[PDB]
């Protein structure tokens, strides 16, 4: 029923529980490093496999309170070299497997807090298998999520000025990975060398949601504050004040397309699809 | 020690002065006025119009 | 004379590369002068005996 | 032409104070020939372990 | 992946990716 | 994409020595 | 994006580009 | 994607003359 | 995709040089 | 497609491609 995953004291069971028929779990086995001749005088190419292989396990699942949801989150940000353990309830599997965060992904671990559901948080994890003893590191860098017993709205300060975001249609989902993190190929043996490294991880918070009154004093307190300012090395405090239990980060929108207003016919009121806050440097 | 005075005013305050985006002053003529009466060099208690030191 | 008392702590650099720079490096220099009558030989001892 | 190392192969050296010996250091094998000045370029230099 | 004059300058790197986070 | 400098250089030389050549030395 | 020994060798042309016509 | 290296050994050649330029010849 | 010159001869100079130090000089 | 200072670097090989196998 649950898939436990656990790095020593931490530890922390995932339902595989899903609806009807949707995909719960996702084993993926690649050649990476093999090289197929791209030329040669032969109809077929010559090949050499030299290296190790490729497992990546992805893990859908349901988790029925928000303490455990940041656990999560924390157990998959967090820089140790004290190997991660995934434990898979099913017969084609080992006991234990030893993991990385995707190798390579800004989007390791998804979370969604979606709108009309309490006590159920929607889990997708994306883990690459590792040699248990090639955990190589240095660094220990302990992934807290700020967490506070408030019901306040969240809100959004930026240049002493705060927004609170329309309850109503509201969505969170929370993206966490590890990208900077080197998985790489070894020798003469099946699963790859996981290089920890206490370095820039990938946290994200996407917002959804409908904005029914006060409209143009919500979104331009917004767009003039957080939009048409320039931030500097700051940027924006977001604060979830008690919210699934979440205080507050430091934040900024970052790239092309981060917030988008949307007018559609016949609706007296806004859509906001996403709102994208990439978490900034805060930890001491 | 501490005493707050509570409808005390100062004047003029923005963004480039010690203040927060939304605590600028209003540019109101009494405050226009008043800060036109300064013609000393330092710090100093304004005079009544008598000369008489006002904050007695 | 001069220290830059900001520095650079852990969490303000973003890149670095770090070489050591020895393809260059030779361990006895000969010198002509004096119209090319007279020689001195200039001899790195450890290098020699290191390699 | 010094009476003791003309002719002679060179191996070592070292900084002295009279009889002690402050520093010493090995030498790449050289005979100082007949007519052959022999000098010194030797280096001390104080610093900390950081 | 890309080439000048038929050779690789792409660097083989031995470094995983793999996919991400469905959503 | 991760570009190997070492080939980038190797593969270019024969038009890096081009324009020299065509000039004598 | 494109890396040589980590280091980007894209140019910081600041261009803006901005979503293509619906259709 | 196939680059031409005639294309990029004549592009960069002024980048490649220019810490010569900086330090005289 | 546009590519900065002074970038890329600054990235390779490491490797141009490289054939002429493994001969000397 | 690349350029390096408006002129392109990729070689105009007359070389076709032509879309594959529908599956
Ligand atoms: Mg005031």
């Amino acid at each position: 029923v649950d898939a436990t995953l656990s790095r020593g004291g931490t530890s922390v069971d995932i339902p595989l529980v899903e609806e009807g028929g949707e995909i719960l779990l996702s084993s993926t086995f690649g050649k990476p490093e093999v090289n197929v001749r791209k030329s040669g005088g032969s109809l077929n190419p010559r090949v050499i496999d030299s290296w190790s292989g490729l497992q990546t396990f992805q893990l859908v699942g349901k988790l029925y309170d928000y303490s455990t949801s940041h656990q999560l989150a924390d157990l998959v940000k967090t820089a140790s070299t004290t190997p991660l353990e995934l434990q898979i309830p099913q017969d084609a599997y080992p006991d234990t497997v030893t993991v990385a965060p995707a190798a390579g992904q800004a989007s390791a671990l998804t979370l969604e807090y979606p709108a009309g559901r309490k006590d159920l948080v929607d889990v997708s994890l994306s883990l690459t298998r590792v040699d248990p003893n090639s955990v190589r590191g240095v660094g220990d860098q302990q992934a807290t999520t700020p967490t506070t017993t408030g019901t306040g709205p969240v809100e959004v300060t930026a240049g002493g000025t705060t927004v609170q975001l329309p309850s109503s249609g509201l969505s969170v989902e929370r993206t966490v990975g590890r990208p900077n993190d080197a998985v790489r190929r070894v020798p003469r043996q099946a699963d790859p060398r996981y290089e920890v490294k206490a370095k820039v991880t990938n946290d994200v918070f996407t917002f959804s949601f409908e904005t029914l009154d006060n409209i143009p004093a919500t979104l331009n307190a917004l767009t003039d504050n957080v939009f048409r300012e320039q931030l500097g090395r700051d940027g924006v405090t977001l604060d979830f004040n008690g919210l699934l239990g979440l205080g507050s980060v430091k934040a900024i929108p970052v790239g092309s397309s981060p917030f988008r207003q949307v007018h559609q016919a016949g609706r007296g009121w806004v859509t906001v699809p996403t709102l994208e806050f990439r978490r900034i440097y805060s930890n001491e | 020690a501490d005493t707050t005075i509570i409808d005390a005013v100062v004047f003029p305050q923005d963004d480039g002065t010690g203040v927060s985006n939304g605590d600028e002053d209003y540019d109101s003529a009494g405050y226009l006025a008043s800060l036109a009466r300064y013609a000393g060099d330092g710090s100093y208690v304004g005079g009544d119009s008598t000369g008489s030191p006002t904050l007695q | 004379t001069v220290h830059i008392d900001r520095g650079v702590d852990n969490t303000q650099w973003f890149r670095y590369d770090i070489p050591e720079l020895g393809k260059e490096a030779i361990n006895e220099v000969e010198v002509w002068f004096d119209d090319g009558e007279e020689s001195v030989i200039v001899d790195d001892g450890t290098d020699k005996l290191d390699l | 032409n010094t009476s003791g190392i003309v002719g002679q192969t060179v191996r070592e050296a070292g900084l002295k104070s009279g009889s002690t010996l402050l520093t010493r250091h090995i030498l790449a094998e050289f005979l100082l020939d007949t007519d052959q000045r022999l000098a010194s370029s030797e280096s001390t230099r104080f610093t900390s372990d950081n | 992946n890309a080439t000048i004059d038929g050779r690789q300058i792409s660097e083989s790197t031995g470094r995983y990716r793999s996919d991400p986070s469905r959503r």
